[PDB]
C-alpha cells in the first residue's frame, strides 16, 4: 500500500515533469511569434 | 628492498636528466647555427614577397 | 534577364536576386559557383531564393540561371543504380547523356496516343524501362524511331505534328503526377514479418508511419522490408543521416544482397541521400523527387515501397528556409503551411490502375523523430494523422530483448479488415480470428501486470496464471524476432500462420486442462514448450506437427491427471 | 628529459625566426631612407586604384608627398596622419576603405610562407 | 579594407563596408582592443552594411569604431607536430611552447580533406575498460556516446580511455584528441597534469576551453579538434579517438546566442538548429578514404536535470555506434561505473564480434545477460511489491542474476580485461541461471563453452 504512494509517485512526478516545464517551451514560443514580428 | 630500490631510481632520474641538459642544450645549440648562416636567405625571400 | 539575373544582397541565407523575370514559383535556379537555390518569393523588384548550401559562396552582382525545372526531375532510363541526392544529381546532371540505350518501338506511325501511353521499351536495366507520352500530351503519333541505340537527348517521336518526345522527361516534384484513380486497399503489402502482417497490416499503396524516439529500430524496420517485402523496387529516402551515416550508407548497401535473388539490393533501389551539409531546400525537395520516381515505377505496373528517414529532419529543413524567407512562426516555431503539405506528400501513396490499364502502387513508410520523446511536432504529431498504419518501437521492448520491438497495444493498422481477405484466401482461413484472440490475450494480459503491480501475484488464481504463462509465450516465440539469424530474419507468411495456431492452440489445451484441475506448475514444464520457444528458428514445417505433440503431451498430463 | 629537450629545442629555433623578423623588419623600417623608395610608394597607391575601388584619392606621410604628386596631377590627389610606410585609399564619399601598407602586408606573409623561411633556415 | 560599426545589440555587431563587403563566414578584427576581438560575418543586409557575431564580448564598442576584413574565415594549423601539445579552443598554445608551425592551414567545418570513404566501421579500439572492450566493443569509425547525468565520474572514464586507448595488433598509428568544453580553471589544471605526468601526451592533441572563454571559442572548439582527427587519419593514415566533452556545455552556449541571433526557440528554449547543428559534428566520422585511419567519436552527453529525453542528450544517440548511458540511481547504490546494463546499446556492434574477431559465442553471452539482466531488474520491483519470500524460485534466480552481473561483471577493480576475460566473467555468472532457461544461447554453445 506505501508501494501505491512509492514508485506510483514516480508517476506523479514524469507527468508533472512533462508539462508545468513543457506548458512553459510554449506561453513563450508564441510571445515569440509577435513578440518577434 | 625498497630502501636499495627507490635510492637506485633517484641516482639515475638524476642520471638521465642530468644528460638530457648536455643533450638538450648542445641540440639548441645546433639549431641556432645552422640557422644563423643560411639566414639572409630567408630575410631575402621574405622581403621580395612584401615590396611587390 | 528573363532566364537570368544577378545577386542584390546576401547574408541571412537568402538571397535576394534582380532579374529573371520568367522563373517559376518553387524552381531550382543555379548560383555561378555552381550551388542550386529553391526560388521561394516571386515579388514585383526581386526573387528571394533559399540557398541549398553555404551562402558565402555567393556574392553581390553574381550571376544566376533558371533551370526550368520545379525543382524538376528526371524521368527517364539511367535511373536505376543511380545515388543522388536532395535535388537529385549525382552523389551535375542526372541522366547520362553519353550513355547509349537499347530503344524498342511499341507504337506505329498513326497511333493516337494520350499521356502515360507507352511508345517504346528500353532494357535499361532488368527491369524493363517503359517510356511513356508525358502527361498532358495527346494527338497522333506522326514520327517514331525504329529499334536501336540512342541517348536520351535524342528524339524518338513526335506527337500531333510536333511535340517532340524523348526516352526521359521531367516533372516538378512538388506536384503529385496525374493519375485516373486511386484504388481501394485490397491487396497487403507481404513483409514476412509475423507481428505485422498479422496484427498491423499494410496494404499495397498504403501509407503507414513508423514512429517513436531515436535508436529504437526505425530504420531497421524499413531496411528489413526492402531486404525481404513484396515490392520489386525501394525507394529509399535516407535522409536524417549525420556524423557518419551517410559513408554508413555509401559503401554498405553496394553489398547489402537481395534475399530474393542473392544479388545487389541497390540493383533495385535508388538512394536519395539528405546530409547535413545540404540545403534546407534539397533535403524538402527530396521526398518529392523520390515519390515522383515511386510512382514512375508503379506506371509501369511494379510495387515499389517507399521509405522516408525521416519527415521529421525534413520538416526542420522545411521551418529554416520558412523562418529565414521570415514567415510567421506557429507552434514550436514551424511555419502554419506544414499540415496541408505533408498531407498532400502522402496522398500520392496508392495501388492504381496505371494510364493503359495494368495496376502498380507506391507503398509509404515514413519515419517519425519527434525532437526527443515529446512526440508531439513536427513529425509524428501531423503524421500519425495520416498515415493509415504505425508501428511502434518500443525501447522498453528493446531493452527486454522483444524482437521486433513492437508494441502489440500501441500500434494500429487501420488496414487489419482491409488486408483479411487476401490472408484468409492465400495463407489460412483463420487468420484474422487468430491475431485478434492473441491481441485479447495480450491485452488481458497487460490488466493483469497492472493489478498485480499493486496487490502482488500471490493471490493470482491458476486461470490467470495460465493467461499470464501462454501471454509470456506469445511475446517471445511470436512478437521477439531475431533479425541477427539467417532463418528468424524473415519470416514467411507460411510460417507466421503456423506458428500462431501453435501458441493459440497451446493456449486452448492449457485452459482445457486448468478447467480439469490439471496444475499449471504441470503445464509450465510441459517439454513441448521448449521447442515451441525454437520454432522461429525452424526453417521447415515440422512447426505444424508441433500440434499434433502438444495434443499428445497434454494427454500424457490428462493421464496422470 | 625527452619534452626537456623538444621545448629546449623550441625556443632556440624561436629565437632564430624572431631575430629573422627582426631584420625583416629593420629593412622596411629604414627602407625611405634610400633611393627606389619612391618607385615603391607609387606602386602601392597603384593598386589601391587598380583593384576593386573606383578612383579618388590616397593619403600618406607628408614625406611621401615629395615622392607622391604624379596622378595627383591625373585628378586624385594626395594629402601627417603617421602612415609610416603604407598608403589608404578612399574609392568614393562611401570610403570604402583599401590600405596597401608594407608592414600590413609583411604580416601577411610571415603566416603565409612560414614554412618556406624555415625550409631556407634548417631543412 | 576596413569598414565602421554602425550598430552593436549583445554579441551581434553590424558592420558598414565603403569599399569592398567581406563575404559571409570571413573573420573581421575590430581595432583599437586589448584582446584580438573577431566578428564572423553572418549576413549582407543590404547597403554595403553586413550583419556579424562576436567571438567575445562587445562591452566597449562604440559606433564608428573600426573594423578590418582579414580575407578568410577562422583555421587549424595542421601538422603531425600537434601531438604533444595542450591548446585552447581556437588551438592557441597554453602548455607556454610555441605557436603551432603549420604544415597545412585548414578551414575547420568540415569541408576541407573530403576524407570519409563510403565504407562501415570495423576493427576493435582496446579501451583498456571492461564494460566497453567486451560487452559494448568500440570499434575503428563508429561514435559511442557516454551518457551520463550531472554528479557523476564520465570525466574520469573519459580521461581514463585518453590515456588506455589502443588499436592492438594494426599496422597504423594510433592517437588521441581530446576536447573540453566549458570547464573550471581546476578542471583544466587537472586535465593538463594528468596527460603530462602519465605520458598519454605524446600520442594527444589537447584542446581545452574554459568556461569564462568566448561562447563562439567553445563553439569552434569540437570542430578544431576534428579537423586535427580527420587531418591525422587522413593525411597521416593514423587511427584517430576523438573524445569530446560535454555536447551538453557545447549545446549550453550554442542555445545562448540562438536568442541574441533573433530566432523563434524551439521546445525547452532551444535553437531550432538544434538537430541539424549538432549533424555537422556526428556525421564526422567513419572510415577514410585509402581505409589506412578512421576517426572515432566519444562523446559525453550529460542529462541536463538527469532528463535522457532532453532535445540535447535525445538528439545525440543517432550519431552513436556504441552508448554507455550512466546513472545516478545506480551511482547511489555504489555501482561504479554506473551504467545501466538496460539501456547500453552498441550500433555496430555485430561488425566486431564473432569467430576470427572476438569469440563464436559472444553474441549468444551478450543476448543472455541482457535478458537476465533486464529480468533481475524487473523482479528487484516485484519483490518491492510482494515480498521477497513471494517470489517464485526460478525468479529468485533472475533477481539473485541481476546482483551478480553488477557485483562481478560490471564492477571492475580497474583492470584490463580481455575479451576473453569478460567472456568468462559472463559464463560463470550465467550458471546461477537455470540451464533450461538460457533461451537465447544455442545448444551448441552450451556445450561447448558452459
Ligand atoms: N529489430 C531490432 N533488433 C535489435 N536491435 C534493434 C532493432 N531495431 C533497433 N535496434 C537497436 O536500436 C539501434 C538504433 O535503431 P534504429 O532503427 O537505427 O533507430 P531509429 O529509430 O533512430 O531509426 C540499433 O542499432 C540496434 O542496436
Amino acid at each position: 500500500i506505501p508501494g501505491i504512494r512509492a514508485q506510483i509517485r514516480f508517476i506523479q512526478q514524469v507527468l508533472e515533469q512533462r508539462e508545468r516545464e513543457d506548458t512553459f517551451r510554449l506561453k513563450r514560443i508564441k510571445g515569440k511569434i509577435e513578440a518577434r514580428e | 628492498l625498497e630502501a636499495q630500490y627507490r635510492e637506485r631510481e633517484r641516482a639515475e632520474t638524476e642520471a638521465l636528466l642530468a644528460r638530457y641538459r648536455e643533450r638538450a642544450e648542445a641540440e639548441a645549440k645546433a639549431v641556432r647555427e645552422k640557422a644563423m648562416a643560411r639566414l639572409d636567405e630567408a630575410v631575402a625571400l621574405v622581403l621580395k614577397e612584401v615590396l611587390p | 534577364m528573363i532566364q537570368g539575373v544577378i545577386q542584390k544582397i546576401a547574408g541571412p541565407a537568402v538571397i535576394a536576386k534582380g532579374m529573371l523575370g520568367a522563373r517559376m514559383y518553387d524552381i531550382c535556379k543555379v548560383g555561378e559557383e555552381g550551388l542550386v537555390g529553391e526560388i521561394i518569393r516571386l515579388d514585383g523588384d526581386t526573387a528571394f531564393v533559399q540557398v541549398y548550401e553555404d551562402t558565402s559562396g555567393l556574392k553581390v552582382g553574381e550571376p544566376v540561371v533558371s533551370t526550368g525545372l520545379p525543382l524538376a526531375v528526371e524521368l527517364g532510363p539511367g535511373m536505376l543504380n543511380g545515388i543522388y541526392d536532395g535535388i537529385q544529381r549525382p552523389l551535375v546532371h542526372a541522366l547520362d547523356r553519353e550513355k547509349k540505350w537499347a530503344w524498342t518501338p511499341m507504337v506505329k506511325p498513326g497511333d493516337e496516343v494520350r499521356g502515360g501511353m507507352v511508345l517504346g521499351t528500353v532494357p535499361e536495366f532488368g527491369f524493363t524501362h517503359k517510356i511513356l507520352v508525358p502527361p498532358d500530351v495527346r494527338g497522333r503519333v506522326k514520327e517514331v524511331k525504329p529499334a536501336g541505340e540512342y541517348t536520351v537527348e535524342e528524339p524518338v517521336v513526335v506527337l500531333e505534328d510536333g511535340t517532340e518526345l524523348k526516352m526521359y522527361h521531367t516533372w516538378p516534384v512538388r506536384r503529385a503526377r496525374p493519375v485516373q484513380r486511386k484504388l481501394d486497399p485490397n491487396t497487403p503489402f507481404l513483409t514476412g514479418m509475423r507481428i505485422l502482417d498479422v496484427l498491423f497490416p499494410v496494404a499495397m499503396g498504403g501509407t503507414a508511419a513508423i514512429p517513436g524516439p531515436f535508436g529504437s529500430g526505425k530504420t531497421v524496420t524499413q531496411q528489413s522490408l526492402a531486404k525481404w517485402s513484396n515490392a520489386d523496387v525501394v525507394v529509399y529516402v535516407g535522409c536524417g543521416e549525420r556524423g557518419n551515416e551517410m559513408t554508413d550508407v555509401l559503401v554498405e548497401f553496394p553489398e547489402l544482397t537481395d534475399p530474393k535473388t542473392g544479388g545487389p539490393l541497390m540493383h533495385r533501389t535508388v538512394l536519395i541521400a539528405n546530409t547535413s551539409n545540404m540545403p534546407v531546400a534539397a533535403r524538402e525537395a527530396s521526398i518529392y523527387v523520390g515519390v515522383t520516381i515511386a510512382e514512375y515505377f508503379r506506371d509501369q505496373g511494379f510495387s515499389v515501397a517507399l521509405m522516408a528517414d525521416s519527415t521529421s529532419r525534413w520538416a526542420e529543413a522545411l521551418r529554416e528556409i520558412s523562418s529565414r524567407l521570415e514567415e510567421m512562426p506557429a507552434e514550436e516555431g514551424y511555419p502554419p503551411y506544414l499540415a496541408a503539405r505533408l498531407a498532400a506528400f502522402y496522398e500520392r501513396a496508392g495501388k492504381v490502375i496505371t494510364l493503359g490499364g495494368e495496376e502498380g502502387a507506391v507503398t509509404i513508410v515514413g519515419a517519425v523523430s519527434p525532437p526527443g520523446g515529446d512526440m508531439s511536432e513536427p513529425v509524428t504529431q501531423s503524421t500519425l494523422r495520416i498515415v493509415g498504419a504505425f508501428w511502434r518501437l518500443d525501447a522498453s521492448l528493446a531493452f527486454r530483448r522483444h524482437f521486433p520491438a513492437i508494441n502489440w497495444n500501441g500500434s494500429y493498422s487501420l488496414f487489419t479488415s482491409a488486408l483479411d481477405p487476401w490472408y484468409r484466401e492465400n495463407v489460412a482461413e483463420d487468420y484474422p480470428e487468430l491475431r485478434d484472440a492473441i491481441s485479447e490475450l495480450l491485452q488481458r494480459e497487460a490488466g493483469l501486470q497492472e493489478i498485480v503491480q499493486l496487490v502482488g501475484p500471490d493471490a493470482l488464481q491458476d486461470a490467470e496464471r495460465l493467461v499470464i504463462e501462454v501471454g509470456r509465450i506469445i511475446r517471445e516465440d511470436f512478437l521477439q524476432q531475431n533479425a541477427y539469424h539467417e532463418v528468424d530474419a524473415y519470416c514467411s507468411m507460411k510460417k507466421a500462420y503456423g506458428i500462431m495456431k501453435m501458441i493459440l492452440a497451446f493456449y486452448k489445451e492449457a485452459e482445457a486442462a486448468i478447467k480439469r484441475g490439471v496444475s499449471i506448475d504441470e503445464i509450465l514444464q510441459l517439454p513441448v514448450l521448449e521447442r515451441i520457444g525454437r520454432a522461429r528458428y525452424v526453417s521447415e514445417e515440422e512447426f505444424p506437427a508441433y500440434f499434433e505433440e502438444a495434443m499428445k503431451e497434454i494427454q500424457g498430463a490428462f493421464k496422470a491427471l | 628529459g625527452e619534452l626537456l629537450v623538444a621545448t629546449a629545442r623550441t625556443q632556440a629555433r624561436g629565437e632564430v625566426l624572431e631575430e629573422v623578423r627582426r631584420r625583416v623588419r629593420e629593412a622596411l623600417e629604414a627602407l625611405p631612407q634610400k633611393p627606389e623608395w619612391p618607385e615603391v610608394v607609387r606602386k602601392l597607391a597603384l593598386e589601391a586604384l587598380e583593384a576593386l575601388p573606383g578612383a579618388k584619392a590616397l593619403v600618406a606621410n607628408p614625406e611621401d608627398l615629395p615622392h607622391l604628386e604624379a596622378m595627383a596631377r591625373e585628378r586624385g590627389v594626395e594629402l601627417e596622419p603617421a602612415l609610416r610606410l603604407g598608403v589608404r585609399a578612399v574609392g568614393a564619399e562611401g570610403k570604402t576603405q583599401v590600405e596597401n601598407s608594407l608592414l600590413a602586408r609583411m604580416d601577411r606573409a610571415w603566416d603565409a610562407m612560414s614554412s618556406k623561411v624555415a625550409q631556407a633556415l634548417w631543412g | 579594407e576596413y569598414t565602421g560599426i554602425t550598430y552593436i545589440s549583445g554579441p551581434l555587431l553590424f558592420v558598414e563596408n565603403a569599399k569592398d563587403l567581406a563575404y559571409g563566414a570571413i573573420v573581421d578584427i575590430k581595432d583599437g582592443t586589448g584582446r584580438v576581438r573577431g566578428g564572423q560575418v553572418i549576413e549582407v543586409s543590404e547597403e554595403y552594411a553586413v550583419i556579424q557575431v562576436f567571438e567575445e564580448t562587445t562591452g566597449l564598442d562604440l559606433a564608428t569604431t573600426s573594423v578590418s576584413l582579414v580575407e578568410d574565415v577562422a583555421r587549424l594549423g595542421v601538422s603531425k607536430e600537434m601531438l604533444g601539445r595542450r591548446f585552447n579552443g581556437i588551438g592557441k598554445p597554453i602548455d607556454g611552447l610555441p605557436p603551432i608551425t603549420p604544415e597545412k592551414r585548414l578551414p575547420i567545418t568540415g569541408l576541407p580533406l573530403n576524407p570519409v570513404a563510403r565504407r562501415k566501421p570495423e576493427q576493435f579500439i582496446q579501451t583498456g575498460i571492461s564494460t566497453i572492450d567486451v560487452m559494448n566493443t568500440l570499434v575503428r569509425g563508429q561514435k559511442l556516446p557516454i551518457f551520463s547525468g550531472s554528479g557523476l565520474p564520465a570525466n574520469e572514464i573519459a580521461a581514463q580511455i585518453a590515456r588506455q586507448a589502443t588499436v592492438r595488433p594494426k599496422e597504423e598509428p594510433f592517437a588521441v584528441v581530446f576536447a573540453a568544453m566549458g570547464i573550471t580553471q581546476r578542471e583544466l589544471s587537472y586535465f593538463i597534469q594528468e596527460f603530462e605526468r602519465t605520458g598519454a601526451l605524446s600520442r594527444s592533441v589537447l584542446f581545452l576551453n574554459k568556461a569564462d572563454d568566448p561562447t563562439i571559442e567553445r563553439i569552434l572548439t569540437p570542430r578544431m579538434a576534428l579537423t586535427v582527427a580527420e587531418y591525422l587519419a587522413f593525411e597521416h593514415d593514423y587511427h584517430v579517438l576523438v573524445i569530446l566533452t560535454d555536447m551538453t556545455n557545447y549545446c549550453e552556449a550554442l542555445r545562448e546566442i540562438g536568442a541574441a541571433r533573433e530566432e523563434i526557440p524551439g521546445r525547452r528554449g532551444y535553437p531550432g538548429y538544434m538537430y541539424t547543428d549538432l549533424a555537422t559534428i556526428y556525421e564526422r566520422a567513419g572510415v577514410v578514404e585509402g581505409k589506412k585511419g578512421s576517426v572515432t567519436q566519444i562523446p559525453i552527453l550529460s542529462m541536463p536535470d538527469d532528463d535522457r529525453t532532453h532535445p540535447i542528450p535525445d538528439l545525440t544517440g543517432y550519431i552513436t555506434e556504441g552508448q554507455i548511458q550512466l546513472s545516478r540511481e545506480l551511482h547511489r547504490k555504489g555501482i561504479y561505473p554506473p551504467i545501466d546494463p538496460l539501456p547500453s546499446l552498441s550500433r555496430l556492434m555485430n561488425n566486431g564480434v564473432g569467430k576470427g574477431k572476438t569469440r563464436e559465442d559472444h553474441k549468444q553471452v551478450s543476448d543472455q545477460l541482457y535478458s537476465a539482466y533486464a529480468n533481475g531488474v524487473d523482479i528487484r520491483k516485484l519483490v518491492a511489491i510482494i515480498g521477497e519470500d513471494a517470489l517464485t524460485e526460478n525468479d529468485r534466480r533472475y533477481l539473485q542474476f541481476a546482483d551478480a552481473f553488477e557485483r562481478f561483471f560490471i564492477n571492475q577493480g580497474q583492470q584490463n580485461r580481455s575479451i576473453e576475460e569478460s567472456l568468462q566473467i559472463a559464463w560463470a555468472l550465467l550458471s546461477m541461471l537455470p540451464q533450461g532457461e538460457l533461451k537465447r544461447i544455442s545448444k551448441d554453445h552450451i556445450g561447448k563453452y558452459y
